[PDB]
């Protein structure tokens, strides 16, 4: 308990103040948040993992090429850092947590990362590796939030697979082999081929019960949006942010959600 | 009459695009161009005859034959239901324009 | 036959261009980047020469003819089948104003 006052107290106070102050306009807000995060530079590993979260997607996008030069336009330092096509993939395998594992898991390069569906599969595998790495750094209450996020991503991928991607070889086995209680009981979603079946599978977790509801919204989207939208709706739990705990990831997630809401506002 | 379809379906496609952007941020674009699940665009032509004029008939992907789909984006279902749904209206408008030009 | 705009608002065109195949009018050997606003439609007219005039692309579209060179593109009346233009809405209102085909339609 005394370690917080021993070190990291000032950074924690600054992060708490910045989060409390938070609430091309979307691009400007994202740039301001990224600058605030960068200026803040134990917690170093947490910041590295938080950045690597979006850096996995940034590297996946940069893996194209095929109009690859356009990736510089979205070079947001929050996720699109320069430090984080097999020949170039081997070079990019450094300075990232999920990259060494993806080097072997996605050794087929574009063959296993086709832009239609297999690129999404490689992105999901990288996200699973990053989630495993983040969960490895256990010791705080953020483990529950990380597990919830990974479960939401896995369940959304499984729902998308059962909806229409089953014809894209995303079968029941692929619901966990390629599509990133879920780390132990994800087998219940392998047969949830229907919206009613999805609700029944969600009934296995009473907290996840009634989250799907009519499933008209949230679950209607493919990729990782089905159960991820449930996490977005329940993010009010993340809004608690009890003191003397790692809240940098929570602040980053809140800033990202605010940026997304501002983008969704657009022209009213 | 069908000119208003080019506004209605365009508005629906714009709404679907905004929803997809709110869902997954920036689309993949580039290699696959993202933004859709349907519309493997390939056009087939036919020749009808009205009053001795060889009025052409047009069919294409998502508006006839030669259509294919694979996976899609997060809102790819919504994108197909709005952005790729404008394909039928566009094909009808093109057929009407060609018929009008030939008749003129 | 093929059909693509490649002179458009990017994602708006891509939403009906290439997801299951055909590479949006065979981008491997034809077509162009669907993002407009990089320059005038003079390059879009050249692409029409390289895509629509190449006996492959049948239907084309220019968003509201904002910079589509309405007078220049109005000449596409000759050989209308390979040059079936269009004026899509969204991010630019679809109007009967001067354009490629609607200008003649206004007569």
């Amino acid at each position: 308990a005394m370690t917080f006052n021993i070190h990291g107290g000032y950074l924690e106070a600054i992060v708490r103040g910045y989060r409390a102050g938070l609430l091309t306009i979307v691009e400007k807000c994202t740039l301001k948040l990224v600058d605030e995060y960068k200026h803040m530079l134990p917690l170093s590993t947490f910041l590295e993992y938080i950045t690597y979260g979006h850096m996995i997607d940034n590297v996946v996008l940069i893996v194209t090429g095929r109009d690859v030069q356009e990736l510089l336009e979205k070079c947001h330092p929050l996720g699109m850092f320069d430090s984080i096509m097999r020949e170039l993939y081997r070079l990019v395998l450094v300075d990232t947590p999920l990259a060494p594992y993806f080097s072997e898991c996605i050794t087929s390069e574009d063959l296993d990362d086709m832009n239609i569906e297999i690129m999404r599969n490689t992105l999901y595998k990288a996200y699973l590796e990053d989630f495993y790495k983040f969960c490895q750094k256990l010791g705080g209450a953020t483990a529950e939030i990380m597990s919830d996020l990974l479960a939401f991503e896995a369940d959304r991928r499984a729902v998308n697979i059962t909806i229409n991607s089953i014809g894209t070889e995303l079968t029941r086995d692929d619901r966990r082999k390629l599509y990133s209680l879920y780390p132990y009981g994800h087998e219940e979603l392998a047969v949830c081929e229907d919206i009613d079946q999805v609700r029944g599978v969600m009934e296995k977790y009473p907290p996840y019960q009634s989250i799907f509801s009519k499933l008209s919204y949230g679950e209607s989207q493919m990729l990782d949006k089905a159960f991820y939208e449930e996490e977005v709706k329940r993010l009010c739990l993340a809004f608690e942010q009890q003191f003397h705990y790692g809240v940098f990831f929570a602040y980053m997630r809140l800033r990202e959600q605010e940026i997304r809401n501002l983008m969704w506002i657009s022209e009213c | 009459t069908t000119k208003e379809s080019m506004g209605e379906v365009m508005k629906d496609s714009s709404f679907a695009l905004i929803e997809a952007k709110y869902v997954a941020g920036e689309n993949i674009k580039h290699i696959v161009l993202e933004n859709v699940q349907n519309a493997s665009i390939k056009v087939r032509s036919r020749q009808e005859n009205i009053a001795g004029v060889k009025i052409p008939k047009f069919e294409y992907f998502t508006d006839g034959e030669t259509k294919n789909d694979l996976t899609g984006l997060a809102r790819g279902g919504q994108q197909v239901q709005q952005c790729r749904a404008a394909y039928v209206k566009a094909i009808e408008l093109l057929v009407e324009l060609a018929s009008l030009q030939t008749s003129f | 036959s093929a059909l693509i705009a490649m002179i458009a608002d990017e994602d708006t065109v891509t939403g009906f261009l290439l997801a299951g195949v055909g590479n949006v009018d065979l981008r491997r050997k034809t077509n162009y980047l669907i993002v407009d606003s990089k320059t005038t439609v003079k390059a879009i007219e050249d692409a029409f020469k390289e895509f629509t005039t190449k006996e492959d692309i049948a239907i084309v579209l220019i968003s509201q003819y904002v910079a589509n060179m309405i007078r220049f593109l109005v000449d596409s009346y000759n050989k209308p089948i390979p040059a079936i233009l269009e004026i899509p809405s969204k991010d630019h209102p679809y109007d009967p104003a001067h354009d490629s085909v609607l200008s003649r339609v206004k007569n």
